[PDB]
């Protein structure tokens, strides 16, 4: 099923807010996978 | 295959993009920002960020600044104001880092120009007090960018 | 003038694409800090 769990991008609509949550997430879960 | 992030700093066009964009692109005119390299035969996927001249503080800006791994400090060879400012940008990395020891690169810029008002032995005097590398650059010709990046990398792996 | 904001990367994009991506939104996040 699944490991490090790929979050979503929130959408061409995000917020800054949402996209600055993404970017952290997004770092993480490209380095839970090295 | 290592990631590394790496953050480009200095003041107002000094060239910070046109070296990040010769790196990438292989071009300089008067987005990507990530490559992978080969350095000393290991294969390396850099990411970069390219920063702004004009500080602007902000909470969200140090958070994307403390990402980096290793910072290109860059100053432009014809403008001492920019040479002055390098000790505003070391002082401002250590903070963010909160280290007194990040690995950095002292990067003088556009040396391609016969006009200079910084010369090389005032750089590498600046740089050898602070224990880290010198390495001229030209955006405009490619002469030193690639030694720029890669020297930083190994910078970062000395730590 | 202003910022290009990244297309979200799709969900079934690489790993590679996504690297592309982050980097590409650590740097417009940058940019756009306010
Ligand atoms: N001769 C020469 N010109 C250069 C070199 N690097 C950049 N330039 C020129 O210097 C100017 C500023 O370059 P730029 O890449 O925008 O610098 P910057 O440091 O990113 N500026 P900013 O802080 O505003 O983002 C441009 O005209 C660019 O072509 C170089 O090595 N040689
Ligand atoms: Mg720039």
């Amino acid at each position: 099923g699944g490991g490090p769990r790929r979050p979503r991008x929130p959408g061409d609509n995000a917020s800054i807010k949402q996209l600055h949550a993404y970017w952290q997430r997004l770092y993480a879960y490209l380095a839970a996978v090295a | 295959m290592t990631e590394y992030k790496l953050v480009v700093v200095g003041a107002v066009g000094v060239g910070k993009s046109a070296l990040t964009i010769q790196l990438i692109q292989n071009h300089f005119v008067d987005d990507s920002y990530r490559k992978q390299v080969v350095i000393d035969g290991e294969t390396c996927l850099l990411d970069i960020l390219d920063t702004a001249g004009q500080e602007e503080y902000s909470a969200m800006r140090d958070q994307y600044m403390r990402t980096g791994e290793g910072f290109l400090c860059v100053f432009a060879i014809n403008n001492t104001k920019s040479f002055e400012d390098i000790h505003h940008y070391r002082e401002q990395i250590k903070r963010v880092k909160d280290s007194e020891d990040v690995p950095m690169v002292l990067v003088g810029n556009k040396c391609d120009l016969p006009s200079r008002t910084v010369d090389t032995k005032q750089a590498q005097d600046l740089a050898r007090s602070y224990g880290i590398p010198f390495i001229e650059t030209s955006a405009k010709t490619r002469q030193g960018v690639d030694d720029a990046f890669y020297t930083l990398v190994r910078e970062i792996r000395k730590h | 003038s202003g910022p290009r904001r990244p297309r979200x990367p799709g969900d079934q994009a690489s790993l590679e694409e996504l690297h592309e991506y982050w980097a590409r939104l650590w740097n417009y996040l940058y940019r756009v800090a306010h």
